[PDB]
């Protein structure tokens, strides 16, 4: 289901990105990142536009913005573009 | 022409040799028929040669 | 993947010798009937629906796989049957471009028989559509061309089977 | 450098660094100033050294030198002993920082092309290499030759 | 290949520049 | 080898193996020291051992060698003595272990449905391993020209 | 000993591109019929046809012509073309292709510059044989795949096999002794067609794509590294993915042409559907 | 993978015991030679490019037929030059396994990456298995020409090299 | 056109295009000259071409411009020559476009919707373009008849 | 992405109106230099590889960004460069062909400045590069060529500008 069943460190689904998003989360951002590759040239396969703009959700907005930097990203700008603030019920 | 003329007797066919010209060799296997003596192996060749006149 | 000229390539490759004349002669018999083969091509490419209608229509339209109980029930299953028979009537189009049949088992043949056991297609059937299929492509490209396109149809018959 | 292999290798698990991985980091701060002291040992001999590169990179190349070769001229074989100071001064911020990444994230990653837009023989920078570690064991001792001395064939390894 | 027609490809300066002749025999063969 | 059959036998039996299978592999391991030197001598003897193989092997049997014969012309003798080359080194494959089984299963299993299938005369194969196996114990004492000669005809027995 | 098996089937590498096959391959990869453009495009290839592939046999026939008159510009010692050996598989045969060299028993000069500067020409007593018995088989080699490449549609299997080549046998080889074999090649072929017609143009176009594209560095090694500890890293000369059709990609830059856009995101629909169910 | 050390703990674990002295002395035997596993290894970086060299050069010199037309089996050998860039790649792959599994003391890197699936890939692409192997031991013999004087080095160089070739062949006998 | 998808092809292939796409964006620049002449004759036919295109479709299809059909009465009949005036149309564009490029994306993309939407039979407009095809193919030679028919047919395929 | 066909039969298509005098008459205009296009991106195919070696040697080559400090110091940072040049001189042969600089902001221009502005890499020194590689394409393909393939450099100088 959600991502934060009881996982945490010695359990048997491998450590990984734990995300705050509810059953079926319609909360999704806007953000806007350059990710330069930094893997081109031992691989030499074509080049791709790096600076991207994009709506991610909510239910994966953090392991998104986890990886951007684990590349060397950065990010110029995100935002709440759909979803409430502070909503005990109602993100699904 | 047959030239069919007589006495075509069948006993004692003899030797000689005259090697005619072949004919469909106008087909296309893409294969050869195949022979040997690569590399790995131009030690033996070279040395058939030896016995080879005996 | 290879057409009459890889194909001859490769075999006067394969033996680490020169195109002799064994090997263009072949080809220039490629080259010959090179302005058939697209017009063949060219027609196919116009009428697709419309040889897959035929086909259809006159081989296993109206049998008992068309109703229910039968193979071919389902408007899933068959809307399956024109998009598998697209298949084989552009495939086919690529061996009679290609001048070889190499591409329809390598992309084909290949798991295909073992893949309608599976879902328990009947084979039957399926060459019949296909046999139905070369006959109306006969009626478009012509006869030689038709002897060209039909060529590879019962190829793909043959393996199917 | 070691240190920052650790704590990138342990983030990307998620996880705070093992009982192996301190042992990398401690027992390499523990070998710390040997590699200062080094250092200085070829600073002071960089001027040494690539006098001495130059002199069998081109006695087993004259091809280079000669004209027509892409090091024919006074103005090319003068940056040619910089190439030399770049590298020599590259491998003492390898033999510091106790891994290969000085040496892969500058130097290695992407040398080929740099050198086959500029006319080099990357087969002759090899040598060039292979030259320059020939030319570090007479000025250095027995002692701290060996400890420099997988420093210079990661980079040959690395231009293959 | 080609080699030695300059000061540091040889050694020797252009006044010895006759001397970067001794271990090329074909252009010495030519001089001669 | 007699090592790995006198285990296999004894496997078979659900059996351990007996003094008469274990002072045999004793007996046969002081032995190995004089078998090294028997293979030894057939090792580089190639050249004569196979060159006069096919010698007295077309003296004895011209019809393989003379036009229709199977090893006729330059490619075919070249093979001819091939195959005397394969068969002399099972023999020293024999000689170490011990035993036919490295010739059994190599050579030996199926040798006629090769032949047979190849158009090669079976007998006139069998005839040249017997002129190798003169050359052979010509080589040696006759306390080695009694195992080296035995394991040749071995072959000529399998090989009709 | 391997106590599991995943099967092998058969594969068939690609060796090169043609003409009449890369762009049979092209709409096949996209699930269409050609299209009239692409009709356009298998027909006029065929329609060059006989003249490349006459191009093929009077480049066939004098092919010891071809070589030859290389083995006098950059070799000592007397003929030293003994060392030739047509046949290179060991074959008795199938059917040969006819060549016909010396008759009975370098003849005129007028034009003939060879080596730019000074250059030293290999001698041939001193090359040694075996060294000798490829020299002769790649001037053979180079003569073949032009000869493959004209019977062919492109130039493509040519650098496939010429591109890091110069620098395996640079250690025994002088490069600018086959630069100079490779440009008595192109001069002696166009002796052959009246020039300004139109063949003249075209297999002098393939002669200069392996002589200019020899004496060109060799592509770097394409690295695999993995991302996790399981994997493991492989490596792969860059000449070997550029050899055959090589599958194609499709990106969805915002301002496209809707179809563009269109065949992208159905593309994408037989990627994860394996299928393109909106067709189906 | 499992080094020597892993490969003797999970030994002891199987079992459920604590290391005893029978497996403490199996330890021990890796960490004295695990200093001269070393400068084998070093050995082999210095000499990489080399190695593979002489060890190629000594495999064409006895098997001309890799460089020659395949004949009509489409089998692949060093013909074309994409057929032998990508052949002398496998001879880094066959130093480099053999490299770490130098240092690891143990085959275990060896079958699982290298061993695994090795005759199902070259019966697909149709090569060698017979000269695949032969080029392995000419580089066994290569590198054991450096330590040569004495003899317990040449049993550490071996082992791996050796693990290649008994286990790469379809089993004669 | 040819010479657009010609290059988005070897465009998202990381390559330049091969002598298979340029020998063909010559031979259709060299066919630019006989595009345009035939596009020329359908250019102001289109009096005839389109009238007499609704002739036959009438005359085929009473019931779409009987009462009760989409096109009924003055005011649909006159948009029902409308669409075949926009159709015959785009097949100038492709003829000269050497392409259904301009039909692609120019009432062929989702064109099922739109007279789906509209009450239109589909079937009906494609009995249009048909009837139409007829009429322009007669206004041709036979080499030309080749073409102009041949982009009618694609539109009554993707029609459908 | 449209050619000059494409931009003529859309300006054409938009109003409506089929292809009148004027529409035909750029059309002819573009047939009429379509022989020096295919040659002009021909020989620049021949030598790509040559022309960027050309153009950071007489533009950049010695200049402080290739120094330590320099926007191009690294050997990742340097080989990013003849990378990065083989798009400019690439895409320009496409506008060369398709005779319209549609391609180059759809696929080039677009978010390129602003990326530049990301990584800091110095616009200054881009477009001289460009200038530079402008100039020896001048040298290969003629005068009215280099015009033609010219008309596209400084369209990628202006709007990276
Ligand atoms: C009294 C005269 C003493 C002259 C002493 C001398 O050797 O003077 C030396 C100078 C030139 O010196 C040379 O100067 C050269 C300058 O570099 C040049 O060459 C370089 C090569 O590395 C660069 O590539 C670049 O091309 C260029 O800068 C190099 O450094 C040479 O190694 C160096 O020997 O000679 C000169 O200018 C003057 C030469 C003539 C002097 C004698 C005149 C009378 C003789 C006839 C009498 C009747
Ligand atoms: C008669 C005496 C004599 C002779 C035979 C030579 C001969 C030679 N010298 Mg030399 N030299 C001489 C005097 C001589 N020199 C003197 C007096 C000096 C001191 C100034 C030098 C300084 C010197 C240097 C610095 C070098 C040589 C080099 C060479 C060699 C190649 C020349 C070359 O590439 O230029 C080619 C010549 C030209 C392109 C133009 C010269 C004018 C021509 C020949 C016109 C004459 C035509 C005639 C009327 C018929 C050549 C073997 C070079 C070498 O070692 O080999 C590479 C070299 O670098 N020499
Ligand atoms: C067959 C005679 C012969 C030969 C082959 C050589 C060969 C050589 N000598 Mg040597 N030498 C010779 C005789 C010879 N020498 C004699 C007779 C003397 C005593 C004077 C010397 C003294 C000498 C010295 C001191 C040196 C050489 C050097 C050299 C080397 C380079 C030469 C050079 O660059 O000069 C280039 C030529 C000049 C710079 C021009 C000099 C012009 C002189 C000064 C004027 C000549 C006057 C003449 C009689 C009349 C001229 C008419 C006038 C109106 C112009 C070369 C191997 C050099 C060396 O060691 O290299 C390894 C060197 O340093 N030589
Ligand atoms: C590694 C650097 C890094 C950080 C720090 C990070 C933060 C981060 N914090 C989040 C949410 C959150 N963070 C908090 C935290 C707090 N509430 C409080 O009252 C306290 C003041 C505070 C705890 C100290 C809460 C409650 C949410 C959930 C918000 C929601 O459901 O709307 C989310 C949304 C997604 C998710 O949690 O799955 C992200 C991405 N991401 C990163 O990559
Ligand atoms: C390009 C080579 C190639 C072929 C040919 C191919 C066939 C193929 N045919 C399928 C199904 C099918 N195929 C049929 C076909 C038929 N029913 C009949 O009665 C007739 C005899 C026949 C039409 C001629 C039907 C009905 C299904 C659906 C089966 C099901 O839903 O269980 C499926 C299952 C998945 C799917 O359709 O999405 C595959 C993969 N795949 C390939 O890659
Ligand atoms: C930090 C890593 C690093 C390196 C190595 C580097 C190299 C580098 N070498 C260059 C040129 C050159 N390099 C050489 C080199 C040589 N000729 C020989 O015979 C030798 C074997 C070799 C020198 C040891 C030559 C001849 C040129 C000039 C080529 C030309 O412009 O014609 C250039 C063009 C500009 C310049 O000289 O600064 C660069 C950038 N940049 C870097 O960032
Ligand atoms: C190790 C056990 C072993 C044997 C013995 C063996 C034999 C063998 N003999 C062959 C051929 C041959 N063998 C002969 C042999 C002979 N001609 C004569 O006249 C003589 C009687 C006789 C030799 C003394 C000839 C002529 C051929 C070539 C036949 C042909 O080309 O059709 C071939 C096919 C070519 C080849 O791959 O070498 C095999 C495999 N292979 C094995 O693995
Ligand atoms: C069909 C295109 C094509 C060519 C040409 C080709 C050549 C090729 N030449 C080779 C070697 C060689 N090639 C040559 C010689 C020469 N080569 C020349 O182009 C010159 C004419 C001559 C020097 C003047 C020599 C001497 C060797 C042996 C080098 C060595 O021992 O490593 C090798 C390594 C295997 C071998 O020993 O033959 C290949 C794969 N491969 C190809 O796919
Ligand atoms: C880590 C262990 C490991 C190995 C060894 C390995 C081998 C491997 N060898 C390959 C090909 C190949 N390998 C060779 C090798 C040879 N040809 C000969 O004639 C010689 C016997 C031999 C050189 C010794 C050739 C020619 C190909 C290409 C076959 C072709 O395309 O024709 C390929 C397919 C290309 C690719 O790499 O994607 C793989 C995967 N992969 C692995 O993961
Ligand atoms: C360039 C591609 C293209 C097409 C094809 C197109 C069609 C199109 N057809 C329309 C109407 C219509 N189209 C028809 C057509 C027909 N009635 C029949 O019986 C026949 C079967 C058929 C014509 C042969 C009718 C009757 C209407 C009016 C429907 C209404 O008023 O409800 C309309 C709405 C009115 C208008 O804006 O014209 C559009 C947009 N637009 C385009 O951009
Ligand atoms: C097809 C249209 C298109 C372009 C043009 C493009 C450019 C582009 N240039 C890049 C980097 C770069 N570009 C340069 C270029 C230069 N340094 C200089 O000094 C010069 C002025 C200049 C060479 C002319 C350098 C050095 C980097 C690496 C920056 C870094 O590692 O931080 C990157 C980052 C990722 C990567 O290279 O893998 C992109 C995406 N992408 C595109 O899709």
């Amino acid at each position: 289901a959600y991502d934060m069943d009881g996982t945490g460190a010695g359990s048997l689904e491998p450590r990984g990105i734990k995300s705050s998003a509810v059953e079926k989360d319609s909360r999704c951002f806007k953000v806007t990142f350059v990710l330069p590759s930094q893997s081109r040239l031992y691989t030499f396969r074509e080049l791709q536009n790096v600076y991207t703009t994009k709506m991610v959700p909510f239910s994966s907005w953090y392991a998104e913005q986890q990886r951007i930097q684990k590349m060397g990203g950065k990010i110029l700008k995100v935002e709440l573009v759909a979803g409430g603030q502070m909503r005990s019920v109602g993100n699904q | 022409a047959a030239v069919g003329n007589k006495s075509n007797v069948d006993a004692p066919s003899f030797k000689g040799s005259n090697m005619e010209l072949a004919d469909s060799g106008a087909d296309y296997k893409a294969f050869p028929k195949r022979r040997m003596p690569g590399a790995n192996m131009q030690g033996f060749l070279d040395m058939a040669k030896g016995m080879k006149p005996k | 993947m290879q057409d009459a000229i890889t194909s001859v390539i490769n075999a006067a490759d394969v033996q680490g010798k020169y195109l002799d004349a064994n090997s263009v002669e072949k080809l220039r018999g490629y080259f010959q009937t090179g302005e058939l083969r697209v017009r063949a091509a060219a027609t196919i490419a116009a009428n697709a629906a419309t040889i897959i209608k035929e086909a259809v229509a006159k081989s296993l339209l109206y049998s008992d796989i068309t109703r229910p109980g039968g193979n071919m029930y389902t408007t899933r299953r068959y809307a399956a049957c024109i998009r598998d028979l697209d298949y084989y009537l552009r495939y086919a189009t690529y061996g009679m471009l290609a001048g070889d049949p190499s591409i329809l088992d390598e992309r084909v043949l290949n798991g295909l028989k073992e893949t309608y056991n599976s879902l328990g297609v009947p084979i039957g059937a399926t060459i019949q559509a296909i046999q139905a299929m070369k006959e109306v492509t006969g009626s478009l490209v012509g006869s030689d061309a038709g002897k060209e396109m039909g060529l590879y149809f019962d190829y793909i018959c043959s393996g199917l089977s | 450098s070691l240190v920052t292999q650790v704590i990138l290798s342990a983030d990307d698990e998620l996880r705070y660094p093992t009982a192996g991985e301190l042992e990398t980091i401690s027992s390499y701060l523990k070998t710390g100033e040997y590699r200062i002291r080094l250092i200085s040992i070829l600073q002071g001999k960089e001027q040494e050294i690539i006098r001495l590169a130059s002199k069998k990179i081109f006695q087993l190349h004259p091809e280079y030198i000669a004209p027509g070769g892409n090091a024919s001229g006074a103005r090319q074989r003068a940056l040619c002993l910089r190439d030399y100071g770049w590298y020599l001064r590259l491998i003492t911020y390898a033999i510091l920082a106790g891994d290969k990444e000085p040496l892969e994230k500058i130097g290695i990653i992407g040398v080929r092309e740099m050198y086959n837009s500029l006319g080099v023989p990357i087969i002759g920078m090899i040598d060039a290499i292979k030259c320059l570690k020939e030319a570090t064991v007479e000025v250095i001792s027995q002692e701290e030759e060996d400890f420099v001395a997988p420093y210079y064939d990661y980079i040959i390894q690395g231009m293959s | 290949s080609a080699a030695g027609r300059d000061i540091e490809s040889t050694g020797f300066a252009w006044w010895s520049g006759n001397a970067r002749l001794i271990n090329v025999s074909g252009k010495l063969l030519g001089a001669h | 080898s007699i090592v790995t059959k006198s285990i296999v036998n004894a496997d078979a039996e659900a059996r351990y193996l007996s003094p008469g299978e274990l002072d045999r592999i004793k007996s046969f391991v002081l032995s190995g020291q004089r078998r090294l030197r028997i293979a030894q001598t057939l090792t580089e003897n190639r050249e004569r051992i196979v060159k006069q193989g096919g010698q007295q092997l077309f003296q004895r049997r011209p019809d393989v060698v003379s036009p229709g014969g199977n090893a006729y012309g330059e490619e075919m003798t070249a093979t001819c003595l091939r195959d005397l080359d394969y068969y002399l080194r099972l023999v020293t494959y024999g000689i170490i272990a011990g035993d036919v089984t490295p010739i059994e299963e190599i050579g030996l299993v199926g040798v006629k449905e090769m032949y047979s299938a190849l158009g090669t005369p079976i007998s006139g194969v069998a005839e040249g391993i017997r002129c190798m196996k003169d050359v052979a114990c010509s080589l040696l004492s006759g306390e080695d020209a009694a195992e080296v000669g035995f394991y040749f005809d071995y072959t000529l027995a399998a090989m009709q | 000993v391997t106590k599991a098996s995943g099967g092998s089937p058969v594969v068939k590498p690609q060796l090169y591109k043609t003409a009449s096959m890369l762009t049979i391959a092209q709409a096949e990869q996209q699930d269409r019929f050609l299209e009239l453009g692409e009709l356009n495009q298998l027909v006029s290839f065929l329609n060059t046809g006989n003249i490349r592939l006459e191009i093929a046999d009077l480049l066939t026939k004098n092919a010891n012509i071809i070589v030859a008159r290389a083995a006098d510009r950059i070799f000592v010692g007397g003929s030293a073309i003994s060392y030739l050996e047509r046949p290179q598989a060991s074959i008795i045969e199938a059917n040969s292709a006819d060549i016909a060299s010396i008759r009975q028993m370098t003849s005129v000069f007028q034009g003939n510059n060879a080596t730019p500067t000074g250059f030293k020409p290999i001698s041939v007593v001193r090359y040694g044989p075996s060294r000798m018995k490829k020299s002769l088989r790649d001037l053979d080699w180079f003569l073949r795949y032009l000869t493959y490449a004209i019977v062919a549609s492109d130039p493509n299997i040519l650098f496939v096999n010429i591109r890091g080549l110069r620098e395996i046998i640079e250690n025994a080889c002088s490069s600018a002794a086959t630069i100079v074999a490779l440009k008595e090649m192109k001069k002696t072929s166009l002796s052959l067609f009246p020039e300004n017609s139109i063949q003249k143009e075209i297999i002098e176009e393939y002669f200069n794509v392996v002589v200019d594209e020899f004496i060109n560095p060799a592509l770097t090694d394409t690295i695999r590294k993995r991302t996790s500890n399981d994997l493991q890293g492989l490596r792969l000369p860059q000449i070997y993915a550029k050899a055959g059709i090589s599958r194609q990609k499709f990106v969805m830059k915002p301002g496209l042409s809707t179809d563009e856009k269109q065949s992208v995101i159905s593309a994408c629909y037989r990627q994860v559907f394996e299928r393109d169910i909106s067709k189906a | 993978m499992q080094d020597i050390i892993t490969s003797v703990i999970n030994q002891y674990d199987l079992s459920g015991r604590y290391l005893d002295i029978k497996g403490i002395n199996q330890i021990n035997n890796y960490f004295d030679t695990g200093l001269k596993r070393l400068m084998i290894a070093k050995l082999i970086n210095k000499e990489a490019t080399n190695l593979i060299k002489e060890a190629s050069e000594l495999l064409f010199i006895e098997q001309p037929e890799l460089l020659r037309p395949c004949g009509n089996a489409f089998i692949g050998n060093a013909y074309t030059t994409r057929r032998y860039a990508a052949c002398i790649r496998d001879i880094e792959y066959y130093l480099r396994y053999s490299a770490y599994s130098i240092i690891a003391g143990n085959n275990s890197i060896l079958d699982e990456r290298v061993l695994d699936g090795l005759k199902e890939t070259y019966n697909s692409l149709l090569v060698p298995i017979g000269p695949t192997i032969r080029v392995i031991q000419l580089l066994k013999e290569i590198i054991q020409k450096k330590f040569s004087t004495e003899n317990i080095e040449n049993a550490i160089i071996a082992e791996p090299f050796d693990y290649l070739a008994i286990n790469l062949s379809d089993k004669n006998l």
